[PDB]
């Protein structure tokens, strides 16, 4: 062991020291994976957990979400204008064609710096107000347009302001840019969560799911209103059955978030819930339909006594979502402790 | 990437001063740092070595107890506190970036140095040849001899070649025997085995003029050779 | 998709238009490569601990 | 034959105690999955019970077999100090484990954030400190072919209280609060029939576990400390039969025999680690 | 078109059968079997705090990189067990790592759908991310450097890709796999490569052309592992159906099947010896198996991991085998 081998060994020892420090930091992290379906609420649950922290207007969280809302507003013009080419709809004023390139010319500059320039604001105002695009927006059924485009387009002036402060209603409707994996660190009441959202994962679960073998719990977001909104709740039931009864998540408790409960309250008044579930045979009011939907999700749960489902009707107004996750994770930790101590 | 020494100047003998080097542009916390001095007309003489993490410190036996070497990882600053400053402590002190892992290039970057002037078992690396006369475009070979085998049993030969170009800090050329440092033109080549070493410059240019130094890194008294100058 | 089916058929067609050796020659080639390097295989024949860098 | 049968029973008990404690320590040292703070505490208790079984049960067994202390007086003082040290430390590891479990069930945030093996080390250091503080007094200043502990009424109160009765209260209270928390968690947790059956099954499991723990501790040690607190006060009224007093002593020692069984050999994780070995 | 595709499949199957004279067992039935490989753990590389998903040996046969779910990419000196670097990843969900043949770069990727290239030899003393190779819409299951500027990545989006690391662009996309592509093996001359996918197919790709030269389908389940034979004329696959197979590029066949009846776990990783006589396959049953690549019998077992052996690789000099596993340890065997 020469002098340089000694200094290489000392370097390896410092590396081990940092590795242990990092592992001790990460061991205190509680890893949860958000695992709801396509339009379920995972993104809005993570966003709502960030925002409503300590007051409904924790604005410092709202500051990081300005680029996303800008991108949604910016893409909204790009989506509506590009819809004209597929719909073969001509602009009422041909001068929009020059402005049509103008948005794409500034599209790169706006998304990269996370701001809406005044020139784009005029370009956006003119393009959106053009009747030809207005018909194009009305024909959104055949075009890939996010439902948040309508509200932002009606308030592009608020979005482009220099001191624009995103609002909770503005953020909660934004669509997080599709990213393979999404990690969110939450510290709630001395407990640090890492909500690991696997975003657009264009691959099979059976290959990447064991990467989350040792998560504390799974947060499964379900859209309650989606029972009649291509078999959205049937997709949630299939996904939940697969995830709950996964070989990797035998002892991993599931936090079941049932999202958009008020929207369900309107939809059942209009649409009967028997459409999704032909064998419902129950009342079509809320606090009956909701409990029914929980019952299906928690009845898909096989292999009880090892894992538990913590069902919650998510309230975007209050911190009952993060509080429920804290309570469920606390119960998960305490139950695990009871288990190896042998009491339960 | 730079190292900038501070301190120096006229010091009354028996006095004390503290040398500092500010590191910039590199991960200074992950580099073992050396102080290497050069008496105002003599060769290079290694002073001290604080490793990365400060967990290991060495001194030249000529200065052990009188100097202490310290680093400020948050400040990216390397220090040398100097006490009982004799007359033989006059030198130009170079801080040397140095990182040790498998295949690393120790002694690869050197600071500008600060001249310090004071009022009035070690491996002996011998390069007895000095002031080799040579002309541009001509191959030259500088010898180096070692009082011990620099060949370690692990397969390394801890022989270093530096280039003290006139008015310039040493430039590492060959880090371990026959390993060309990055940024060194691929005409320098180190060779040797056991105790005898040769630095062959394939087709030298006007940049190669200067003093070429041995250095063993087999042990920690880090000893040089009396540099073999090249002169046009 | 008709485009997908025609792409798949084109791929299969250019799969089939390749030259295949016999499995006899293939097995013999892998054999001969294995004997031609068996001396140069530290895992087949354990090397003496002096020659072993992991010891 | 009285020497033979007693020698064989004490020797088999010493062999089983040594084997059980050493196996627990070895399983924790070998398998990677057993380096928990919880298992550090359990294996330290096995270390303490091994030091009992190796430094006390041989000499105590000799003193029992020969009916007299055939060793010296300095060896008597050493044996008394070691017996008191190791047994007090074993009892206080029972307490340290109980306190670890109480914090594991009632403080999940501390469990995740603050609970590091430095805490197991602190608990073990405290158990041994308490053992020292109970064992050194009569070596220093609180004191014929026999080896008996200082029968000071003051030292009897100090030692028996500080080594068993205070731990008896601590384990009773800690496992009472653990039982209350475990039952509360079970209460928090055709389908209704299945859940109710599961809840009662888990409550039965909790009461069985706590019964095994606290009952073994009490049945093994409390007879001894009832005797050891009463007799030094009964100058002549209370005369303790030899067969009785020896059975009570060796129940106290069977506690160090039985601590691994409750704490390790009943743990399914330890059973897995042993099967894999 | 579907009828024509099935007719072409039948034609390829008959053409493959026309070239199957004698099985590889029958031809190799006379060679002296290797006795029993007593590889022993010469080094245990400790320092990963989560499951190890990938390792790659350096071409100097002494350095190896490993990727773990603990978010670290560690470079090891396997001779001394010294950790040369510990690279913290942006995404801890790393499934693959590659070590550049120059040694100047490592790659890693996984659930982030990005291959990150790391500059090992920077003028500053740190390893930094030199390139983020975005463009895959699924996770990266494997990545392999062609050189310092080119790297081929397989993905769960069912496409392999060739990248220009300087520009960061997919120089070639290798489409044709229907299931998740789980593995790559560059040919020794790196003019072509094989990929195994979850559609139980192994596809031979042309790097320069960009087209699927051949498709190899013998497995019953997902192919998790693939490895070229040292001469580049064959490759071996390791699948979830507890079997390995040796396919020949020129014969376009499945020469040999490396299966055992009491092996029911899938194969996570396969690799060959320097002479290619040994197929070392890592398994879910916690232990790697040494196979006689020519006679299809287990020469040896590299038992020694407490969890699934997730990755393995044989040095370029053939001296040692490193097995990483989900038990967070890398063990050098010999
Ligand atoms: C000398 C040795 C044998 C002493 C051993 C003490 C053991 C055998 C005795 C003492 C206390 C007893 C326990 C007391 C309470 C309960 C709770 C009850 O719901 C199930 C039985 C159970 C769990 C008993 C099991 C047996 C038990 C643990
Ligand atoms: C499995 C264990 C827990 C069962 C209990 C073992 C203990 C309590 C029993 C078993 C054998 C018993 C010993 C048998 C022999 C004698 C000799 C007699 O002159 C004094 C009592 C004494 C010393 C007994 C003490 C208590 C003893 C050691
Ligand atoms: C069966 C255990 C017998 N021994 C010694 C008696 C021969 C215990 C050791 C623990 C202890 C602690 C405090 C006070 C005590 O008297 C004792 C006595």
């Amino acid at each position: 062991v020469s002098a340089e081998d000694k200094a290489a060994a000392e370097r390896s020892k410092m590396i081990d020291k940092n590795l242990r420090e990092d592992g001790e930091k990460q061991r205190r992290e509680i890893k949860l994976l958000l695992l709801g379906t396509s339009n379920s609420g995972k993104n809005t649950i993570v966003k709502q957990m960030k925002i409503i922290h300590s007051g409904g207007f924790n604005l410092e969280a709202c500051k990081e979400y300005k680029p996303l809302i800008i991108y949604n507003a910016i893409d909204s013009l790009t989506r509506i204008i590009r819809a004209l080419a597929a719909l073969r709809i001509d602009f009422h004023n041909p001068d929009r064609a020059y402005d049509a390139v103008q948005l794409f010319a500034l599209t790169g500059p706006a998304e990269s710096k996370g701001e809406i320039t005044p020139e784009l604001l005029g370009v956006m105002r003119r393009l959106w107000a053009d009747p030809g695009a207005q018909a194009c927006f009305s024909r959104s059924s055949e075009y890939h347009l996010e439902d948040n485009a309508a509200y932002y387009l009606n308030d592009l002036e608020r979005i482009a302001a220099a001191d624009y402060i995103p609002t909770v209603e503005d953020i909660l409707r934004s669509r997080d840019m599709t990213t393979g994996i999404v990690e969110n660190k939450f510290t709630f009441k001395e407990l640090t969560f890492k909500m690991v959202d696997v975003g657009a994962q264009r691959s099979e679960r059976k290959k990447w799911i064991h990467c989350f073998e040792g998560v504390t719990a799974i947060i499964f977001c379900v859209e309650l209103s989606g029972y009649d909104l291509t078999s959205r709740m049937a997709a949630s039931l299939k996904l939940f059955d697969s995830i709950c009864n996964n070989k990797w998540f035998i002892d991993t408790s599931l936090i079941l978030f049932l999202n958009k409960k008020d929207l369900l309250a309107e939809k059942i008044r209009r649409i009967p819930l028997t459409i999704c579930f032909p064998e419902y045979k129950g009342q079509n009011t809320y606090e009956e339909a909701a409990v029914y939907i929980q019952r299906q999700f928690e009845d898909l749960n096989r292999n009880k006594e090892t894992k538990e489902i913590y069902s919650h009707f998510t309230c975007s107004t209050d911190t009952s979502n993060i509080q429920f996750v804290f309570d469920a994770v606390t119960d998960v930790i305490i139950q695990n402790n009871l288990k190896y101590i042998g009491l339960c | 990437v730079q190292l900038v020494e501070s301190g120096g100047g006229l010091v009354q003998p028996g006095g004390s001063r503290k040398l500092s080097c500010s590191a910039s542009g590199f991960a200074f916390s992950s580099f073992g740092m050396h102080w290497v001095r050069q008496a105002p007309e003599k060769g290079l003489e290694w002073v001290a070595y604080i490793s990365s993490g400060s967990g290991t410190i060495y001194y030249a036996d000529t200065v052990k107890g009188r100097f202490t070497i310290s680093r400020d990882d948050p400040k990216n600053t390397l220090f040398l506190q100097m006490t009982s400053l004799r007359s033989e402590d006059t030198a130009m002190y170079y801080c040397v970036r140095s990182i040790y892992y498998y295949g690393s290039s120790p002694f690869d970057f050197w600071g500008q140095g600060t001249t310090l002037t004071v009022s009035s078992s070690d491996i002996v690396m011998t390069q007895a040849t000095s002031s080799v006369p040579v002309t541009p475009g001509e191959s030259v070979s500088i010898s180096c001899r070692s009082s011990k085998s620099l060949l370690h049993s692990n397969g390394n030969t801890y022989l270093y070649w530096f280039l003290q170009r006139p008015g310039q800090s040493p430039q590492l050329l060959i880090y371990r025997m026959s390993n060309l440092a990055s940024g060194v033109p691929d005409r320098f080549s180190g060779s040797g085995s056991g105790t005898a070493f040769t630095l062959t410059i394939s087709r030298l240019e006007a940049e190669d003029v200067g003093v070429y130094y041995c250095m063993q890194h087999l042990e920690y008294p880090l000893t040089f050779g009396a540099g073999t100058k090249l002169e046009l | 998709s008709i485009a997908q089916a025609r792409k798949l058929v084109e791929q299969l067609k250019m799969e089939a238009n390749i030259d295949r050796i016999k499995v006899s020659k293939a097995a013999a080639d892998l054999m001969a490569y294995c004997e031609a390097h068996a001396k140069e295989d530290p895992l087949l024949t354990p090397v003496p601990a002096s020659e072993n860098p992991f010891r | 034959s009285y020497q033979v049968i007693t020698s064989l029973l004490l020797g088999t008990l010493i062999f089983c105690a040594v084997l059980g404690n050493a196996c627990v320590v070895a399983a924790i040292a070998l398998e990677r999955s057993l380096q928990n703070v919880a298992n550090y505490l359990i294996g330290s208790l096995a270390v303490t019970d091994l030091m009992v079984s190796v430094l006390v049960l041989p000499m105590a067994a000799l003193y029992q077999v020969l009916n007299k202390w055939t060793l010296g007086q300095v060896t008597c003082d050493l044996f008394i100090a070691l017996d008191v040290l190791c047994c007090t430390s074993s009892i206080w590891h029972l307490c340290a484990i109980a306190l670890d479990r109480y914090w594991a069930i009632t403080d999940p945030i501390d469990y995740v954030n603050k609970r590091t093996p430095r805490r197991a080390a602190a608990l073990i250091s405290l158990t041994w400190l308490i053992g020292f503080l109970i064992s050194i007094p009569p070596m220093l200043g609180w004191r014929p072919d026999a080896c008996t502990i200082s029968k000071d009424h003051g030292y009897t109160i100090y030692s028996t209280f500080g080594a068993f009765y205070i731990p008896l209260l601590l384990m009773l209270v800690l496992y009472g609060r653990i039982f209350r928390a475990a039952r509360f968690r079970i209460r928090k947790t055709r389908n209704a029939e299945a859940k109710r059956k599961m809840a009662l099954a888990r409550e039965r499991k909790t009461v069985k576990t706590l019964g095994i723990i606290m009952g073994t501790f009490i049945l093994c040690w409390l007879p001894f400390f009832i005797v050891a607190l009463v007799l030094p006060f009964c100058e002549s009224s209370c005369h303790m039969p030899t067969l009785l007093g020896a059975i009570i002593n060796w129940l106290g020692y069977s506690n160090s025999l039985l601590n691994p069984v409750i704490y390790a050999y009943f743990n399914k994780d330890f059973q897995n680690a042993f099967k894999k070995i | 078109l579907r009828q024509e595709a099935e007719q072409l499949k039948n034609q390829i199957r008959d053409a493959r059968k026309a070239c199957a004279d004698a099985t590889l067992s029958q031809i190799t039935n006379n060679i002296d079997p290797v006795g029993r490989i007593q590889m022993r753990t010469r080094r245990t590389l400790r320092g990963h705090l989560a499951k190890i998903y990938a390792m790659h040996w350096g071409t100097d046969s002494r350095l190896l990189v490993s990727a773990s779910q603990d978010g670290k990419l560690i470079i090891w000196d396997s001779y001394t067990t010294n950790k040369v670097h510990a690279i913290p990843l942006r995404s801890s969900w790393v499934m693959t790592c590659a070590y550049a043949p120059s040694g100047n770069y490592v790659a890693c990727g996984g659930l982030d759908n990005i291959c990150s290239i790391y500059n090992l030899k920077t003028r500053e003393g740190n390893v930094r991310v030199s390139r983020e190779l975005a463009g895959h819409t699924g996770y990266l299951s494997c990545c392999r450097f062609l050189d310092d500027n080119q790297i081929v990545t397989s993905s769960g989006d069912t496409t392999c890709a060739l990248w220009d690391i300087e520009t960061g662009q997919q120089t070639t996309t290798f489409t044709g796999h229907t299931g998740d592509v789980m593995s790559l093996s560059l040919a020794p001359d790196t003019r072509l490569f094989v990929s195994g996918a979850c559609d139980a197919s192994a596809k031979l790709w042309d790097v320069r052309e960009g087209m699927c030269r051949q498709t190899f389908t013998g497995h019953e389940s997902d192919i998790n592992a693939i490895c070229f034979f040292p001469n580049g004329n064959a490759f071996a696959t390791g699948s979830d159906d507890a079997t390995c197979r040796l396919f020949d590029l020129r014969a376009d066949q499945e020469l040999m099947t490396y299966s055992h009846d009491n092996i029911i776990c899938g194969i996570t990783s396969v690799s060959f010896s320097k002479s290619g006589r040994l197929l070392l396959a890592g398994y879910d049953d916690f232990n790697c198996n040494v196979w006689d690549a020519l006679k299809a019998d287990r020469a040896g077992v590299l038992a020694g991991h407490d969890n699934r052996v997730s990755c393995l690789g044989v040095t370029d000099d053939g001296m040692a085998v490193a097995t990483g596993s989900w038990d967070s340890f890398l063990k050098i065997w010999n």
